[PDB]
């Protein structure tokens, strides 16, 4: 059964996985302000 | 990796005149690059937004392009900051902007650390 150490690194995981998941083109537009062109 | 870690950086000090090939060369060396958005207003020019497909290519240009030289100017590279982004606006419609990105999608909506 995973330690308090492993559990810890199972946790950035999962926090990690939550902030590298693919965005939407509509949630990626509403990010930024007027005045901007896409390349 | 710290909280304000994040795939989107926001860019100043850029050359007026940097082409949309310069712009993947320069920032595409760390990884697949998701999309990149150019100031083309008054208020605007001279900055841009750039956004990786991965977080861990996105914390490498920022510890390599601070202060990257290009056409004799140096580089400001920032993570994005939703408060920060939205700025240009007033305080009503600020407020209710961020209120719809917490709420939608669950973007931190705090000013810079
Ligand atoms: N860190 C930042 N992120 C997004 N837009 C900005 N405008 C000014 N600072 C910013």
């Amino acid at each position: 059964s995973m330690t308090p150490e492993q559990l810890q690194a199972w946790r950035w995981e999962r926090e990690i996985d939550e902030r590298n998941r693919p965005l939407s083109d509509e949630e990626l537009d509403a990010m930024f302000p007027e005045g901007y062109k896409v390349l | 990796l710290p909280p304000e870690v994040n795939r989107i950086l926001y860019i100043r000090n850029l050359p007026y005149k940097i082409t949309a090939e310069e712009m993947y060369d320069i920032f595409g060396k760390y990884g697949p690059i998701r999309q990149i958005r150019v100031g083309n207003t008054p208020e605007t020019r001279g900055t841009a937004y750039v956004v990786y497909e991965d977080i861990f290519d996105a914390k490498n240009a920022v510890d390599h392009l601070s202060g990257f030289n290009v056409s004799n100017r140096y580089l400001v590279v920032l993570y994005y900051n939703a408060n920060r982004a939205f700025q240009k606006m007033d305080t009503k419609k600020k407020e209710e902007q961020l209120k719809l990105l917490k709420e939608k999608y669950g973007i931190n909506t705090d000013p810079p650390k």
